[PDB]
């Protein structure tokens, strides 16, 4: 529910008077919302739980075949058709064979077989579609108040703090209020029902892994299938191999288990919990709307910390450009503000870092108190100074990086973000916007083409058609026609990187 | 990786000589049926890259036959 | 052995300078020879037996994964490794996972885990090698005089009377002189070694079903694999799953069986019979030189039969060009010789067909005696008479086809005997010769070449390589070029035909 | 076939992602180092089919990834 | 703590008004201040201690080799493999050995053998990484007031006499405000995180000597490589040699001690100090800045004596211009200010030369007390006067060199300076300014380049290019290449020339 | 592989201070010095290969110094 330890993490600037903004909610990505006079949230998706599946086919992978029976005619006689074709479950193949004196034939040339197998396969892999008004997407809403190392991810102490909360947003009820204590109101109102495209998709089950394969690649596989509730089987003859024509008897044996087979043939679907026929993801994304007209910062009111702080342990680096600390009052007059900043200098003593953590203070009024307070420091040398005079306790701090290679990796993320959510992307960390607006139209336009012209492309395929059409660009003597061939092979050469293989 | 039609001049039946036909066209079919926006890619690709007739034709086959069968 | 009502069956012509013919002998083929006052004998080998087979490799195709462990280390710290990686038997991989001050670390990052499991495999491809010393061919000699329908294909009775034999061609004893009671003697000089590339073929036992492979494909299998008489397998990552990085606890599942993988992949593979550790197969060729010096023709002193005889049904039409028929002699002059023969009409009695079964007589003295007797026929309107006088019986026979047709037919034989054996069918047939020797040099100068450019190719490609290279072929400017364009590219298109597929 | 990407924006690994890179190339290798003769066929095609060196090399790619994958 | 008798000395002017300076602090160097009025100090740090320091990876350079076994395999029938291919403590490799019918083999060719021999290592090297939060410089401070000649260096007289002060410089407290008796308060905050670059070193132990390695050497050793929690070896076929393939028996040899080959390949390694699981090291840098608000004159309020003084020794050059004298006053007066001044001739007397003992006295009130006064006399002759009257001593100094050697000298040590701290020797001496500021970032933008491409480069590649360079831009045609072109070859000329070798 | 000059601004000397000029050309001497007849094939091929009289002494130069490294 917590923000702290994700490897994924976006901070977004909430603008002066910014009532609202639109997320992306992405799984396993929290989202950070950071303004003005307002206490700092972080907002994510857990997971998206549908029930009630129904099932639509199920084919099956591991056969057995059983009587055996054949049924001979001679050169003259025309085709051979076996008593069993009346018969369903019985799987039937007209095959030509030798016939003879020796054969105890009449006359002499090719003969005509017809042999049936009983075909009755016992495990399969059945494939169920998700009901659009099942899903429930599980988002939890989290607030930077007073927190310790100890206690920040546990949900059971937020909740009692009421400074964070796990709810389900159904399409039934797409809006949601969180009533925080003292931090006011937070209302999510997101789109469940366009968040995951659930009639693109299939709920699999291939002995005990299940996954969530396309819809088009399902209905292409080359296996016994039967539809839902019932126990007719057709393409059964994939799984029976005929054996050398015989006049007497020929033996028809089905093949190994496709278990494995398919296994290998899911190699790039997405694994998801299925038990009592209910289907859990922890990947997706869902749009939603963060509104925080009513999100009001706790503690302004409260005095400053006359008495000195101390550092528990060194402070640590998220890897998203902020730091986290832990700091302990020595004093016990009560709930006091802490008065922590980030400066350049000792002596220069000015704020120069922003802090995740808005408007830190001390809760308990107990004798020592540990606080975890976040700050995003400057790039290059800093300081952590906290209290002023004889009780301030300075931490320097190192920032590795620049603004330059800081603006690349955002750029570089919001690539990867475009690629990954396609016109959904433009929604991120948009409060309204013309720009963004018509950027998500043309957006919508291009990718439709896009996908249209170069869907079902691998990597290794998408990578050598850019190739391709960027030299084809080089050498077209036509501007018009060059620009566009640099950029169809440009985003496809992109695509092929992005997966990082 | 497939086993392949054997060197044993044999004259009975293989393994599994009844999908012989089908042993290779079966994912190409489907793919292009699956994207058949594709057939236009490969034909305009074919027809800038060649010069004559035969260079373009030969091009397009080649892309059509490439892009399902990734390598 | 016999080989009446075979799909595949070849019919040879003794030199009248010549004392021996070199023939191949195929799987499921015969070869019939004529010649002038010898008794017609047909050659067929029936299997090969090569025995006290030595395994080499034995690939897993169904794995079991137990005990899992795992163990996580902080980030920017030594990668970790699981004290079970120490231990046998265990496969181990890498993996990052997120580490934080909530999962008890001290730095947020990227840490690295490792995770091990038991390997344990439940069923296992076998493969096995052949050896030279052990290839034994079974190799049977028929020669045509009294048969009835019913005693024309049992062994036992052939050999009662000394007509036929099962004898074993191995490279130790290449050369077997069968002795038929007055019939003489029929000797081969078989080349049991160089017969098979049993040196480029596996006996591959997968399941219950037993195959033939290549050396190059078998070695290529991605699956876990160990020695002769090894427990330890390597290669074991393969049917082996690590679902996600998880710090606490990753889950490693075992994939589904690879049985029907392996069947799937053993397209082109020739099935085989594998038993007590011998493997038969019925297929594959075996170059044999006959020796028919000493086979001297039976019943050349025997009188006419001077009774009645009778046709026991309506001759029947073999498919390649021979009309086999029995006869019923009602006399009782013990052995004598029938006087049947093909004439074009009923006032010429000119024999015109020439007798398959030379020499045909009556064995037993009793009466009501069957005789079987095959004939050939010519092209058109044709009469089959037996006896002369008012005794003499007569049988109207059309014989489809024209010489034009044959030679047509016996080309395609011939060019489909060519592809199959590649050098070896050009010593078919052949008494020696300087055509005969430069052919098959120029053919193995041609084909290793060929083997070597176009050598594993499916039928798809080399048709697709056909016609590319006819159409370049056409378009070309130098003869010399076109022509082997031409060359090259019918060759492909032939082959690629030759398939069927 | 195999399944291929999912289009859900997944963040995690799918399935099977230690063998993303290796997927489609392993039949294509194998296939390059059991036959090597195969290679000069496509690069003398490509230079006695192309006018241009582009095209040249362009048709000794293509099929020299048309002959392994045979569809 | 004080730079008296150290050839690592800069002396450092501070300017009206400025209350603090910028300093770097090299290790095993000294920073003189001196300003208009306040008391001169002496700032540097005496060594990093750094502790709990982290294993990441164990190499080992002295290996042991028992336990041999081969398997051998015949020819053609697969590469062997031996049962002792267990993980622990075997370690296997394939060969080929001719085989026979003497052998006792039914082939003959290049038949496989595996043999494996037991690993178990006597001596490893470990390497320890440094974490941030438990490094701890030391800084000293010194005061030029009333010393003698033995206790200038007596860090016990000083720092009973609150002249000195040895203190420690973390991370979590990176500010220390020194106590002074009379001379106030002079406080100095660093930055220990960025001081020295502990995250891109290693603390290598090689026998009882231990180093400070790069990262990136450390992880390209080829040497057999544990974990950091003892666990199995790893890259062992480096330590071992197998002798000759033999069928029977391939004997498995140990090389010898790598410890002098790990000696040879530390060539540029740091020496340090390793004890109880913590390092010290006296070299490296520390960015501070001291601030001497607080600072001001011991005794100013003191008269000056009326008796007479007289030279205890000689002077004595200090090699840095300045000169150290001891004078033995006479007098029982009690403490009063010594009237002691440098003049280039003795009918003017007025002070010419700068004296480094700010406000020189006499501490102690018995009949003879000896105080070490150190001077900056002008270049050329110059007296040094203790007084006025017939109780005036002169002594007559001359000073060698001149300003414009003394520039040149400063260029150099600048430079010298620039090539070995980098972008942080922009950072000494600097009280600001906008000279400085873009100094060092033009130094960091174009350092960044220099180290990307010029990196690994030892001083005789680094010379050789840069006299290329130097010869291409001297024959270079566009002025613009040329300009660049001697630039990069006279600064790696000048990198290659400044290790001195 | 050596370990080099350390980048920690070192003003004491480092492990082995006293070759820190020898150890990069003690090879090349003894490689030199041992046959001299490869110092003329040097100098020719380099005459040989450079059209100018710097680059006929940059190309003796750098083949006077790849032999005896041979890495
Ligand atoms: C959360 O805190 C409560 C009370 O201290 C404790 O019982 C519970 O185990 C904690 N949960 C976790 C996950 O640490
Ligand atoms: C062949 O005939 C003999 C003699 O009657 C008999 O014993 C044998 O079983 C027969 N075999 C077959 C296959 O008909
Ligand atoms: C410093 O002076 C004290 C005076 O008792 C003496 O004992 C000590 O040895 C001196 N220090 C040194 C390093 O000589």
């Amino acid at each position: 529910f917590n923000c702290l330890g994700m490897s994924n993490r976006d901070f977004l600037e909430g603008v002066s008077g910014a009532t609202w903004v639109d997320l992306v909610l992405e799984g396993d990505s929290c989202v950070t919302i950071m303004s003005k006079d307002k206490p700092t949230i972080d907002v994510r998706m857990m997971n998206m739980e549908a029930a009630n599946l129904a099932e639509v086919r199920s084919y099956c992978y591991l056969a057995t075949v059983s009587e055996l029976s054949t049924k001979a005619a001679c050169p003259t006689m025309g085709e051979a058709h076996n008593d069993k074709r009346a018969d369903p479950s019985f799987v039937c193949k007209q095959g030509v064979v030798d016939r003879g004196w020796g054969n105890g034939c009449g006359l002499f040339g090719k003969g005509s077989i017809d042999t049936c197998a009983k075909f009755a396969c016992s495990t399969k892999a059945t494939g169920r579609t998700i009901l659009k008004e099942n899903i429930k997407y599980e988002v939890a809403i989290f607030v930077h108040g007073p927190t310790t190392v100890e206690s920040h991810g546990n949900y059971s102490t937020q909740t009692g703090a009421a400074q964070a909360g796990r709810f389900s947003i159904t399409p039934a009820a797409p809006s949601y209020t969180l009533k925080l204590g003292e931090y006011g109101e937070v209302t999510v109102d997101c789109e469940p029902r366009s968040g995951i495209d659930t009639s693109a998709y299939y709920v699999m089950t291939v002995g005990t892994k299940t996954f969530l394969v396309h819809r088009e690649w399902f209905m292409d596989l080359n296996l016994p299938w039967s539809s839902a509730e019932s126990n007719v089987w057709r393409n059964r003859e994939t799984l029976m191999e005929f054996e050398e024509p015989h006049a007497t008897k020929q033996s028809v044996i089905a093949l190994g288990s496709q278990e494995g087979a398919l296994h290998q043939a899911l190699a790039g679907a997405i694994p998801v919990e299925f038990s009592s026929n209910t289907v859990k993801l922890t990947s997706g994304h869902l749009k939603c709307r963060v509104k925080m007209e009513k999100l009001q910062l706790k503690g302004t009111t409260y005095g400053v910390c006359s008495k000195a702080f101390r550092f528990l342990g060194t402070p640590a680096d998220t890897g998203h450009g902020t730091v986290v600390l832990e700091l302990q009052y020595t004093g016990t007059d009560g709930p006091c503000k802490i008065p922590i900043s980030s400066v350049a200098s000792l002596n220069d003593l000015t704020p120069v870092g922003r802090l995740v953590t808005v408007n830190p203070f001390v809760s308990v009024s107990t004798a020592n108190a540990k606080v975890l307070i976040e700050l995003e420091p400057p790039f290059g040398d800093s300081y952590i100074v906290v209290g002023r005079g004889e009780q301030q306790i300075n931490h320097h701090w190192h920032k590795s990086g620049s603004s330059i290679g800081k603006a690349f990796t955002a750029t570089l993320k919001g690539a990867q973000r475009l690629a990954a959510l396609g016109d959904t992307a433009w929604d991120f960390g948009s409060v309204g916007g013309v720009f963004t607006s018509v950027g998500k139209a043309v957006h919508q336009v291009f990718g439709g083409a896009f996908r249209s012209l170069f869907g079902g492309m691998s990597w290794i395929t998408q990578g050598l058609l850019g190739a391709l059409l960027l030299w084809m660009g080089i050498n077209a003597r036509d501007r018009s026609i060059a620009f566009t061939f640099l950029a169809v092979g440009g985003v496809l050469l992109f695509l092929s990187v992005n997966v990082h293989a | 990786q497939t086993h392949g039609e054997s060197t044993l001049s044999n004259k009975k039946g293989a393994w599994m000589d009844s999908t012989k036909a089908t042993r290779y066209l079966v994912k190409t079919e489907s793919w292009i049926l699956r994207n058949p926006g594709y057939a236009l890619v490969a034909a305009v690709i074919g027809w800038m890259l060649g010069s004559n007739t035969m260079q373009r034709v030969v091009f397009t086959v080649l892309l059509l036959l490439v892009a399902p069968a990734y390598s």
